[PDB]
């Protein structure tokens, strides 16, 4: 189980650091001069990875919802290692990088998408009506126990590739007789993203 | 023969002992324009003396006239001159008012002319040593009788002889120009006998051989197996370079374009489904649907296209494609790959170094057109280097809209059904029509005139008769006209190919201009393309239905 | 010369140019050894080497001789110690290691890769991608000492044991400027 | 070179003052008379570039006739692409006859 | 200099004079024996590659004879050709290089060289074409801003040499810059006989140098390159003690 999601991001990050046209690594000076501004952010073209592999575009295109998170991950792995000595062992303020892409296949109209296109990566055009006020959305929760009264730590991301995705809290405590679920969330010391929503025609 | 293919290394070596200088500039290249053999063989010449630091220049030409007005142009300090892709078919020394007693000293210059069209001067080969060329293998063996008559010819009972070696004189003339062997060709097996093959030669050598499918496909059949027995004789890390035989496909820009795009526009499927009215729509989209590949799918970039059909567009071919009778369109051809840029094949590069020719960038405007084909033909050099992809990228959308401009014009033209039958040879004038501006073109005109000719072959008609193109500018009131020849369907056996369909159109077009007063000017190296005006148009077509072809 | 500023600082080719005049290793393919011919007699390089010289010996000329013997047929350019895989594993171990002193290495460092890298290309025993990777690692590792270490900027002086020509020329204008502003502005407040 | 390139760069120089005209006269006299000292085997106001390479390709950028070298003779024809030594046209490209270095 | 070891020694101290130049806030003397040995190499260099290619294309061009060969032929001519050509690039980037700083510093080295207190003289630093130079373009300078400026204002400030009032017109160079040195040491193979540097822990011979503003001393040893302001570092500079980088 675990094995497999290694191999995806080792695969990754052999990409990453690997690709190279003429003489330059363009995607680690991206990278570079990404962090140097504060965008932790990378831009992936797809030509480019259909070209140096076919698998992981395979896979890409099988289930990205979740595929994704790897890359993501498998991102800020390189950029922790290709901006941080370890100096033979700290801040480390550096939140999971986001993963942009661009493609340049073929456009889809809004009225043809049906039940077929479920779960896909599709390419379309429209025009904005509207635009939602921002929100914020958990990453790193802190949550904390009233009986035993410990201390926990909950990573989510923001992928879900179906309706539930969430573990609201876990069912008995960390191992006496407590609740069912005997938690609440330690609001400070917690991470925030935003979010927004938006309207096409 | 003056230089059979055993003494050109002797000849090369001349070069360099009549070019090697350390401050002077004493080779001189002249290339025929617009014909992609020529580019093939001047680039490999090019890079064949840069590698031994021998200075030279290129300069190309697109007329007799700019030839004779750029050779009194030269000093006399120029040791040696190469005419590469003309120049076989007449005798440079009374063009050129040659005095083989200016030049002694003997061989005080040199001019290696190197030409493919077969049937040449027979006085330029045996009469004058200052002009030499490489022959192809032809005087050896075709020539073997020519050659006693114009010796003889160079008591009262002797008058016979001279009859028959006026006889003999005409029969080898009065012979259709036909091209027989590339010059690229050539070059590659004089640089395999001197020992500096590599992979960027090979390229070349399959580019220049390639480029003659279209028109000579017998030529190229001939052809075939030497390179597939020479590439076969020479972890993707970021520096592979892989030529490899895959099969491929009579297909417009498979690779580049969508699936049916490329079954849309490949000439081929077009000729033999009648694609020009609703029927031949019809029986395409039958194709698609007993093939099994969804409309939606194959309107998808190649890139994006469902990889599991991807893998099995072979098979999906050799089980649906017998039925329709267009099982003749797989064959194998040569795939470069380099790096992670992907992949190309030889027939869409040499549709995108064509339309990049074609489409780049009274007297005074034709010089002024003329420039601008000076210029495309650089540009188009310029672009053969692997460090450019966006002068390839260019010429690929370029060619995409040449082909759908070419494919609106003949549907136009079929429909309206201008093709007059006469009783030798049909006729077709464009008078009036959309983009007429692009057909100035000579290569353009002749890729129309292509398509025309498998149209009307891939019909049930039972006559062969040349077809006669012609077309209007209306800044210059002229008409440029192109003498083409028949062609057999390709799906043929090779009994029926004894000789190729020869072309008359260049002696029938001279012989009524030293007849009659026509304001034409015959300059453009294609001897069969010819510029004249519209009010003397008719009666001239008149005169070639009236005389002998 | 002035051109604008161009006259406080050099610009890459004339690093370039300056690197490209040291010697080198060669591996001739000819012999011009004198019949026991024209003298090379040259005047800013011995011609004892050029002229004294016979075919698969070690002998050292300048690097745009052998860069011009490399052009034709007539050189075959020996590699350095430090290009290869064993060496530099060593040597990135040693900046990783220390996280304070940036590496012995030679001052011709990047140039004389940057120029071999694309002129002798066939002449590497190691694949070319590997070593051109590494040397990037390289770059990284020591664009990072050298961005952790200008956090601080004295206004007395600063050393600098193992930087390279190139980091040093595309960092002295920023560095020479703020040092100078820093001076007068101490020196104006007594 | 000192020349103030009257044949190619403003054309008239008219915008500037009389007084500037005659000051750029006497500097040109100046720049004329510097190298015909002890440094005339040395153009002064040549390149500045460090030479890198001997032979370059170079594309002809305007028509001209025939001018000629030491040795030799380099006719411009219009659009051609020549490999000459770079030492040899440099003059040519400062005033910007050739083109594609 | 007074000799030669060999004319790789006279190219090497070219190069270093003109890196020198290069970089330094201020006019530095005038090696005069050192061009007047390359102006003499140069002549009979270019004389002798002109006199073997007027020889060979005069054996070339009397008869058909035989051509030269290729090797050992080319090759030399090449080589001497393309050396000279360096060599003139580098003579002509040190010289307009000291031009434009003759350019820049003409009012205060005006104003020095007549100071008879002064001990040095516009001749060490200026050579004769430079010294014409120099007096031209400052009397042409001078009649234009007389002409079109100066003309108008009132004698109390028609002078442009006045250093009086508000602010002064001299420019003097900035000794405090900071540059980049690397300390190659003494030039002697002996690296230890000279009366200066000192020794720390380890070993590790040093210079050291004192700062008055700062009251401070820094040690600068052989093999590490500092950089440091420039108006105490001028004797290390002249002594070759340190080249600048
Ligand atoms: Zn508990």
């Amino acid at each position: 189980n675990d094995d497999d999601n290694t191999e995806i991001i080792k695969s990754f990050k052999n990409f990453i650091l690997e690709f190279r046209l003429d003489s330059q690594f363009i995607y680690r000076d991206q990278l570079r001069n990404n962090i140097l501004v504060k965008n932790y952010s990378l831009t992936v073209n797809m030509e480019h990875l259909i070209g140096y592999n076919e698998d992981i575009y395979k896979k890409l295109s099988d289930e990205p919802s979740d595929i994704i998170p790897l890359f993501e991950t498998a991102i800020t792995q390189v950029a922790k290692r290709i901006s941080i000595l370890s100096r033979a062992q700290l801040l480390n303020s550096l939140p999971t990088f986001q993963l942009i892409l661009n493609s340049n296949a073929n456009q889809i109209p809004l009225r043809d998408l049906d039940s077929e296109h479920v779960s896909k990566i599709v390419r379309l055009s429209g025009i904005i009506i509207s635009t939602s006020v921002l929100s914020s959305r958990a990453t790193y929760l802190s949550i904390m126990c009233r009986n035993c009264r410990h201390t926990t730590s909950i990573t989510i991301n923001n992928f879900n590739s179906i309706t539930g995705n969430t573990v609201s809290l876990p069912r008995s405590c960390l191992s006496k007789n407590c609740g069912p679920d005997p938690y609440i969330i330690i609001h400070e010391s917690s991470k925030f993203i935003d979010q927004q929503f938006l309207k096409l025609q | 023969m003056y230089y059979g293919i055993s003494q050109f290394s002797e000849a090369y070596n001349k070069i360099l002992r009549n070019s090697s200088s350390h401050s002077s500039c004493q080779l001189v290249i002249f290339v025929s324009c617009l014909n992609i053999d020529a580019l093939c063989a001047t680039k490999m010449l090019s890079l064949l003396f840069k590698k031994q630091l021998v200075q030279s220049q290129i300069v190309p030409i697109f007329g007799y006239s700019e030839l004779r007005r750029h050779y009194s142009q030269l000093d006399d300090n120029i040791n040696s001159l190469l005419l590469v892709g003309f120049g076989g078919v007449i005798d440079l020394e009374a063009f050129l008012e040659i005095d083989p007693q200016e030049y002694v000293i003997s061989f005080r210059r040199d001019i290696y002319v190197l030409d493919a069209h077969r049937p040449w001067n027979l006085d330029n080969i045996f009469g004058s040593q200052i002009i030499q060329c490489f022959d192809d293998g032809t005087v050896d063996d075709t020539l073997g009788e020519q050659k006693e008559a114009y010796y003889k010819l160079l008591r009262k009972q002797r008058k016979k002889q001279i009859h028959e070696y006026e006889g003999v004189l005409e029969e080898y003339y009065s012979q259709g120009t036909t091209v027989v062997n590339s010059i690229s060709a050539q070059i590659y097996s004089l640089l395999s006998a001197i020992g500096e093959t590599n992979l960027s030669n090979l390229w070349l050598n399959i580019l220049g051989t390639t480029s003659l499918d279209i028109a000579y496909a017998q030529v190229y059949n001939r052809l075939y197996p030497l390179l597939q027995d020479e590439v076969k004789r020479l972890v993707k890390t970021p520096d592979t370079l892989t030529l490899n035989i895959q099969p491929d496909y009579y297909l417009f820009l498979l690779r580049h374009s969508s699936l049916y795009d490329s079954f849309y526009y490949s000439n081929y499927v077009n000729a033999k489904l009648s694609l020009w009215n609703e029927n031949g729509k019809k029986r395409l989209h039958k194709m698609f649907a007993r093939m099994g590949i969804p409309l939606s799918t194959a309107q998808e970039t190649w890139l994006y296209m469902d990889h599991s059909i991807k893998r099995e567009l072979g098979i999906i071919f050799d089980k649906n494609l017998d039925r329709y009778g267009l099982q003749d369109i797989i064959r194998d051809g040569f795939v470069r790959t380099l790096g992670y840029r992907g992949s190309i094949s030889a027939s869409e590069f040499v549709e995108a170094l064509t339309a990049l020719l074609e489409v780049g960038n009274s007297a005074q405007k034709l010089t002024n057109l003329r420039k601008r084909w000076v210029s495309n033909f650089w540009l188009s050099w310029d672009a053969l280097d692997d460090r450019k992809v966006e002068l390839l990228n260019r010429g690929i959308q370029l060619a995409q809209d040449l082909q759908r401009a070419i494919f609106n014009t003949g549907v136009a033209i079929l429909e309206k059904k201008l093709i007059k039958h006469l009783r030798i040879y049909r006729l077709c004038v464009l008078q009036d029509g959309p983009d007429l501006d692009l057909y100035r073109n000579p290569l353009t005109l002749l890729r129309l005139g292509n398509w025309l000719i498998e149209c009307c072959a891939e019909s049930e008609d039972k006559q062969l008769l040349p077809m006669v193109l012609a077309s209007i500018d209306e800044n210059t009131d002229t008409y440029l006209v192109a003498g083409l020849t028949p062609r057999y369907p390709r799906g043929l056996d090779t009994i029926h190919t004894k000789k190729p369909i020869l072309n008359n159109f260049s002696m029938a077009f001279q012989q009524i201009t030293a007849e009659t007063d026509a304001k034409v000017r015959i300059d453009n190296f294609e001897s069969s393309i010819i510029e004249i005006r519209r009010e003397d148009l008719s009666p001239f077509l008149e005169k070639l239905t009236l005389s002998g072809l | 010369s002035l051109p604008a500023h161009l006259q406080q600082t050099f610009s890459p080719e004339e690093i370039q140019f300056i690197v490209e005049n040291e010697p080198i290793k060669i591996f001739p393919r000819i012999t011009t050894r004198q019949k026991i011919h024209t003298r090379w007699q040259l005047i800013t390089t011995d011609d004892k080497a050029l002229n004294n010289m016979v075919a698969m010996r070690s002998t050292e000329v300048v690097l745009w001789i052998a860069l011009l013997l490399k052009q034709q047929s007539k050189c075959s350019i020996v590699a350095p110690q430090w290009l290869t895989t064993k060496e530099l594993d060593r040597k990135i171990q040693y900046e990783k290691t220390h996280p304070d002193r940036f590496s012995e290495l030679p001052w011709n460092w990047l140039v004389l890769a940057r120029i071999l890298f694309n002129k002798a290309k066939d002449d590497f025993h190691d694949p070319i991608h590997e070593l051109r990777g590494k040397i990037q690692d390289l770059r990284e590792i020591r664009q990072i000492k050298v961005l952790k270490g200008l956090k601080y900027l004295n206004e007395s002086h600063l050393q600098l044991d193992n930087l390279s020509l190139l980091e040093i020329n595309e960092l002295r204008p920023f560095i020479t400027e703020i040092m100078d502003k820093l001076r007068e502005i101490h020196t104006a407040s007594l | 070179n000192g020349l103030d390139l009257m044949s190619s760069s403003q054309q008239d120089t008219n915008n500037l003052s009389h007084q500037e005209q005659e000051y750029l006269k006497e500097y040109c006299d100046l720049i004329t008379d510097l190298k015909s000292g002890d440094l005339v085997d040395i153009d002064l106001s040549g390149s500045l570039v460090p030479p890198s390479d001997v032979f370059i390709d170079v594309r002809v950028l305007k028509d001209a006739g025939e001018i000629q070298t030491e040795y030799g003779v380099f006719n411009l024809i219009k659009d051609s692409q020549f490999f000459v030594r770079q030492s040899d046209v440099e003059r040519l490209i400062q005033q910007g006859y050739l083109q594609k270095i | 200099t007074q000799i030669y070891v060999s004319p790789q020694q006279d190219f090497s101290d070219l190069m270093k004079s003109w890196k020198n130049e290069r970089c330094s806030p201020e006019l530095l003397p005038y090696p005069h024996q050192l061009m007047k040995r390359l102006l003499n190499r140069i002549s009979m260099q270019s004389q002798l590659i002109e006199n073997i290619s007027m020889g060979f294309l005069d054996m070339q061009n009397a008869s058909n004879a035989n051509p030269p060969m290729p090797n050992e032929s080319k090759l030399p001519l090449l080589c001497m050709e393309t050396e000279l050509e360096r060599l003139k690039f580098v003579i002509r980037s040190y010289i307009r290089c000291r031009l434009s700083k003759i350019d820049k510093f003409s009012l205060y080295l005006r104003q020095l060289n007549e100071d008879e207190n002064s001990l040095i003289s516009l001749t060490d630093l200026l050579s004769k074409d430079e010294i014409k130079y120099h007096d031209t373009h400052s009397l042409i300078w001078l009649k234009l801003v007389n002409d079109s400026i100066l003309k108008y204002m009132p004698e109390e400030l028609q002078a442009i040499n006045d250093t009086e009032g508000s602010v002064n017109m001299i420019d003097e160079p900035d000794w405090n810059k900071f540059v980049f040195i690397h300390v190659n040491g003494p030039p002697d193979g002996k690296w230890n006989e000279d009366p200066l540097l000192q020794e720390n822990e380890f070993g590790k011979p040093c210079y050291t140098v004192t700062i008055p503003d700062l009251k401070e001393e820094v040690e600068l040893t052989i093999g590490s390159i500092y950089v440091m302001r420039y108006e105490v570092i001028r004797d290390l500079l002249r002594d070759d003690k340190v080249a600048l980088i």
